[PDB]
């Protein structure tokens, strides 16, 4: 971040995890649409095992909205459109649980 | 009975919330409550 | 027009009329502890110049230890009402909340508010509900 003048921009763990529903994924389509508008930019997801780890069966037995907001970033960060200029770094204890996607 | 005659405070429920502000905010409103008049003694019952 | 800023409404922080009633002299004799938990805090923040002249950082971060009741919340209580800057006080069990991603949203505006009302120190009493382990939920 103190080398590079691309234009940090930092997301926490538990950040983009919000109780409305949907609320948990606007917030990931903006923050690439606010990269997109400002050029190379790098994003340091930091302990990221908060929107990750491994789908779990749905129902009433688990964590869903998590789910969907995990499945939001990993569209935009490889999906229909191809962005442009924009580097992600990830950093989060135990890699083996995170999912087979991410 | 007693020198009290105050008595009734119905029970205690709406102090529950969902962060120690507004039962510190509920507790106090409810000792000033109690500082209003002579000795007040407050039933804490119907608790589950 | 810019007014004072406002928007304390959940103020946890004590900021005076709710300080604890103890010096430290209503504690019994737990002097390394005393030492220690003042050389942790309470130096550091008086003395500062002590510190950087001999290049340390002072510690950012001080546990507690202990069988059942053994004077850690007595303590914390005394360092609380002898010290200048503020406090804020939140158990360890206000935070397993219903709705979700309420819990780590307290976490956040604690430590916001920590850091917007100058120097700070924020106590987690009885932090042992999320404290444990890993246990690689499949829940
Ligand atoms: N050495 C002591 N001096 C004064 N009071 C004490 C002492 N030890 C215990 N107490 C009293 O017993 C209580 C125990 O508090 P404490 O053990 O810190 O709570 P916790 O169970 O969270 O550790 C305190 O409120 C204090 O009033």
């Amino acid at each position: 971040a103190h080398h590079t003048d691309c234009t940090f921009i930092r997301v926490s763990g538990s950040e983009l995890v919000q109780k409305f529903i949907g609320e948990g994924a606007r917030m990931v389509r903006e923050l690439f649409v606010m990269a997109r508008e400002h050029a190379p930019s790098i994003i340091f997801m930091d302990e990221i095992d908060s929107i990750g780890s491994s789908r779990l069966e749905g129902g009433s037995g688990g964590d869903s909205e998590v789910q969907r907001t995990m499945l939001e970033l990993l569209n935009q960060l490889d999906g229909f459109e191809a962005t442009k200029n924009i580097k992600v770094i990830m950093a989060t204890n135990r890699i083996d649980i995170l999912d087979s996607a991410l | 009975s007693q020198l009290d005659c105050n008595f009734l405070k119905v029970v205690s429920s709406s102090i529950v919330d969902k962060y120690i502000g507004e039962s510190a905010r509920l507790i106090r409103e409810m000792f000033n409550y109690a500082r209003d008049h002579q000795p007040c003694i407050i039933f804490m019952d119907e608790i589950d | 027009d810019v007014l004072p800023p406002e928007a304390d409404s959940s103020i946890m922080m004590l900021t005076s009329d709710q300080k604890p009633d103890v010096m430290y002299a209503d504690i019994g004799g737990m002097d390394i502890q005393k030492q220690e938990v003042r050389e942790a805090v309470e130096l550091p923040l008086t003395h500062f110049e002590l510190y950087k002249q001999i290049g340390i950082d002072p510690p950012r971060g001080v546990l507690m230890y202990g069988p059942p009741g053994c004077g850690k919340t007595m303590l914390a209580k005394a360092v609380a009402h002898h010290t200048t800057a503020a406090f804020i006080r939140v158990v360890g069990s206000e935070f397993v909340q219903k709705y979700l991603g309420e819990g780590p949203r307290m976490v956040r505006d604690v430590f916001r508010l920590a850091k917007e009302n100058a120097p700070a120190i924020i106590f987690i009493d009885e932090i042992d509900a999320i404290a444990t382990k890993r246990f690689d939920a499949q829940t």
